[PDB]
């Protein structure tokens, strides 16, 4: 690997539903790369008969410098509508991952919890989702890694 | 958080096998199954519940339903009777389901049965251990009972079992009777009596003495 | 060229403690999650203990919570397990392992656990041929290795020129917690007598190493 990932922050948690994941990312860059890097926030959210899976943002982030590389990533929020309610306020994952011309060699999983923010929401959630009440809260300092070989240039 | 059944299911190669676990949460990142052979450490077959880990053969796929995961292997092959663990990696705690062995089938075959009284250097020590061997059986299901001067004994009896032998495929038993030095040479007919579905009726095999 | 070689496994009594280690070799703990996994003989994998990276971070499963602490020293490239206040219920096989996302990818050779009251030497008595082991024609002998302590014991015939036809059973642990376990042969009833046949039984925790001929009767 060309890349080794050195740290990894979330700045924002717990956060609402719809705050943008802050993520600060700490990086050094082995030798001179001809491509950007291109830095991906991945939801997977698993009901009954499937996961729902979206792309919530990416980011190039380039030319990279030799040595470290240092930077918050801002990724924007998931779109409530693609996700069924029950889904919303569930214990889903969320995966930071970058990538070389298109080849994923580094991936970092974390678990997510949603819950509302009132008690009488806790145990009496609506049948229509009040997305402005829910709370995500990442386990964010145990983060899942798996890194995957990749050719480079 | 995670429950793996059946313990053990024999099959031919060819057959399509299937393993399910339940697990608490439906999170399908969290699960992964694994492959460990007597004497080796285990080895991944699939992560995040369905992905292939790399070089592991096309037939191994894992799927979920709800809260149920189920490892798959689309042909059973030679070298893939070993024993098969779910594992749950849950937000604060990992758990592994039981296991499942997957055994070989073959024919029926009736065990040889031996029996050893005990030793004169154990006696002389104060104690008494008789021994039936059920030899080269399949299945693995068999009932030793044991019987002193025709009573049935309780208790005082213990049994092991080997693995599936690799090139016959069938179990051998041995049962242990132990007894006190006195209680031993107070009776006469020592019996081990087996029961397998190999054997028209329970086959008994006896001595006399102590 | 990845390999877990974990080490520091041995007999230690209850109360007593001890420090595994994890050496990796091919690749830097400090960009892994790593895991301790335990295996008693016959039985299923227990995980045991996980530390995950950039933060250090741990979680511990509920039997061993409070008594073993899981690390790792990024500079020694090690990862640590040290067990206080071991009882019974800890001897097993501990493995460690190198974290692949949710799951466990690379897992060491294992090291061995033996937590122990007393060490106790096996008795070594026949198991003789008979007319009550013969059928066809052979005949059925053994070694009944009774009343030790810890495991393991192992067994060979003839110095291991006899194989064939060899079963050695499971030990058992007994009502007394001492380990008792039988090994026999199968061998042509026309060499009893003649061909000698002798077990060889060795029970490392003692020190111990005994051979046994068995007679006819």
């Amino acid at each position: 690997s060309i890349v080794s990932l050195l740290g990894i922050k979330v700045l924002n948690n717990p956060a609402k539903f719809t705050d943008p994941y802050e993520f600060e990312i700490t990086f050094e860059c082995l030798e001179s790369l001809k491509h950007d890097l291109e830095w991906k926030l991945t939801y997977v959210g698993s009901s009954r008969s499937l996961d729902h899976d979206q792309e919530l943002d990416s980011i190039l982030v380039g030319p990279v410098p030799v040595g470290v590389n240092k930077f918050v990533f801002s990724a924007d929020p998931p779109s409530a509508e693609l996700i069924p309610a029950s889904e919303l306020v569930s214990v889903t994952v969320i995966l930071l991952s970058c990538s070389y011309d298109g080849r994923e060699f580094v991936r970092v999983g974390y678990y997510v919890n949603n819950e509302y923010d009132e008690e009488e929401l806790r145990e009496n959630p609506p049948a229509k989702v009040q997305v402005d009440h829910i709370v995500r809260n990442i386990l964010a300092e145990k983060p899942r890694v798996t890194r995957f070989n990749i050719v480079w240039d | 958080q995670m429950t793996q059944s059946p313990s053990s299911l024999s099959a031919s190669v060819g057959d399509r096998v299937t393993i399910t676990c339940r697990a608490s949460q439906s999170v399908s990142s969290a699960v992964a199954w694994y492959q460990q052979k007597p004497g080796k450490a285990p080895k991944l077959l699939i992560y995040s519940a369905s992905s292939l880990y790399s070089g592991v053969p096309s037939r191994f796929s894992g799927s979920r339903s709800g809260t149920d995961y189920t490892l798959t292997i689309s042909s059973l092959q030679p070298e893939d009777f070993a024993t098969y663990y779910c594992q749950q990696d849950g937000w604060s705690l990992i758990t592994f389901g039981q296991g499942t062995k997957v055994e070989i089938k073959r024919t029926v075959a009736a065990p040889s049965v031996f029996i050893f009284p005990p030793s004169d250097e154990q006696l002389k020590s104060g104690t008494a251990s008789v021994v039936c061997l059920l030899n080269n059986f399949y299945p693995r299901e068999a009932k030793v009972q044991w019987k002193v001067d025709n009573a049935l004994q309780s208790g005082n009896s213990q049994e092991s079992v080997t693995e599936q032998d690799s090139k016959d495929s069938t179990y051998s038993l041995s049962s242990t009777l132990t007894l006190s030095k006195a209680d031993y040479e107070k009776h006469k007919v020592y019996a081990c009596e087996v029961t397998h579905q190999g054997l028209s009726s329970p086959v008994t095999k006896s001595f006399n003495r102590g | 060229e990845v390999q877990l070689v974990e080490s520091g496994g041995g007999l230690v009594q209850p109360g007593g403690s001890l420090r595994l280690s994890c050496a990796a070799s091919g690749f830097n703990v400090s960009y892994y999650s790593i895991h301790w996994v335990r295996q008693a003989p016959g039985k299923g994998l227990e995980w045991v203990a996980s530390i995950y990276p950039y933060y250090g971070s741990t979680s511990y499963a509920d039997s061993v919570k409070g008594r073993f602490t899981i690390s790792a020293d990024t500079s020694k490239n090690t990862a640590y397990l040290q067990m206080n206040s071991l009882r019974a219920e800890d001897t097993a096989v501990y493995y460690c392992a190198r974290g692949y996302g949710w799951a466990l990818d690379y897992w060491g050779q294992g090291t061995l656990v033996t937590v122990f009251n007393q060490i106790k030497p096996p008795s070594v008595f026949p198991l003789a041929p008979s007319s009550k082991s013969t059928s066809g024609g052979t005949a059925a002998l053994g070694c009944l290795v009774k009343d030790y302590f810890p495991e393991p014991v192992t067994v060979s015939w003839n110095s291991g020129a006899l194989t064939s036809g060899v079963h050695t059973f499971p030990a058992v642990l007994q009502s007394s917690g001492l380990y008792s376990l039988s090994s026999v042969v199968t061998v042509p009833s026309s060499s009893l007598g003649t061909q000698t046949y002798i077990c060889n039984v060795n029970h490392k925790p003692s020190n111990t190493k005994v051979d046994k001929k068995v007679e006819p009767k």
